[PDB]
């Protein structure tokens, strides 16, 4: 059974944990609980193959910018998350994307751009802007809501397919 | 800084902030439940980096601040009927229903231990831990 080491990165409060827990436990927490370090394992079927997802939820607080480099190295695929509500967190995806590429010494890095908090009505980031940023990186883009579970499966399923394709 | 790193069952881990007064149980209940682990099916250990033994058991209500800067491990109690699922391709000739979404299930997957039957697009909704009293 193939294991897949996934890492969820992004600004604090964009929904990395809400997304992951919606994946692992089918529940939705609407509370504030800034993460420091959280690792999850769960089995998932993808294109017929049962595989093992090992997900690391990272801290978006910049108070933890030092443990970042080490976990980015071991990780095989990355979910770069931003909230459609926060423009800063959208522009900061670049900061995270360059930080990952330094430790992986390549640009064929398995990555998926994720737009969370799609339920809310105050959408400051347009689909087209995000598709443009994804085409700019040559990676997929996927809109999600941890509240309603929209595209939560799709986001992780697509990261795994990126790993398999890059694995060749 | 006032944190504890806790290794968890099935090779998972967490770092928790220790608010003053909390027990290890109060610090760890969510991280265990959010992984589908019942805290009642678990013990918390202090890892001993200098011993014949790898770890010594602690009381769950032990005050957590008493262990800031140690490395803790949570393990399943002896022989608890929890395990990891064992999935298999299965095709259902007879009408079957998905245990997750109750729609018809034609071409899916089943655990070979507990029997959960599901659609691929429902697999993330299968509970993390396989329960077995067989
Ligand atoms: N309405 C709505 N709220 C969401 C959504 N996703 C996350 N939230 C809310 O956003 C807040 C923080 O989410 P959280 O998952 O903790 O984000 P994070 O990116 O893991 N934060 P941190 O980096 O500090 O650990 C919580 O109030 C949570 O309920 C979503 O899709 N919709
Ligand atoms: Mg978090
Ligand atoms: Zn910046
Ligand atoms: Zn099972
Ligand atoms: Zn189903």
């Amino acid at each position: 059974m193939t294991e897949y080491k996934l890492v969820v990165v992004g600004a604090g409060g964009v929904g990395k944990s809400a997304l992951t827990i919606q994946l692992i436990q089918n529940h939705f927490v609407d509370e504030y609980d800034p993460t420091i370090e959280d690792s999850y394992r769960k089995q998932v079927v993808i294109d017929g193959e049962t595989c093992l997802l090992d997900i690391l939820d990272t801290a978006g607080r910049e108070e933890y910018s030092a443990m970042r480099d080490q976990y980015m190295r071991t990780g095989e695929g990355f979910l770069c998350v931003f909230a459609i509500n926060n423009t800063k967190s959208f522009e900061d995806i670049h900061h995270y994307r360059e930080q990952i590429k330094r430790v992986k010494d390549s640009e064929d890095v398995p990555m998926v751009l994720v737009g969370n908090k799609c339920d809310l009505p105050s959408r400051t980031v347009d689909t087209k802007q995000a598709q443009d940023l994804a085409r700019s990186y040559g990676i997929p883009f996927i809109e999600t809501s941890a509240k309603t579970r929209q595209g939560v499966d799709d986001a992780f399923y697509t990261l795994v397919r990126e790993i398999r394709k890059h694995k060749e | 800084s006032n944190t504890i790193r806790v290794f968890l069952p099935n090779k998972q881990r967490t770092v928790v902030n220790v608010r003053n007064g909390m027990s290890l149980h109060d610090c760890l209940m969510k991280a265990l439940k959010v992984r589908g682990l019942q805290p009642e099916c678990c013990a918390v250990f202090r890892l001993l980096h200098e011993h014949k033994g790898k770890k010594a058991r602690l009381d769950w209500n032990t005050d957590a601040a008493s262990l800031i800067g140690e490395e803790l491990q949570v393990d399943f109690l002896d022989h608890v009927p929890l395990t990891t699922h064992n999935f298999a391709r299965k095709t259902f000739l007879k009408l079957a229903f998905c245990d997750i979404c109750q729609k018809f299930l034609l071409n899916g997957f089943r655990c070979q231990t507990c029997g959960y039957k599901f659609h691929e697009h429902c697999s993330t909704k299968v509970p993390t831990m396989c329960v077995d009293w067989s």
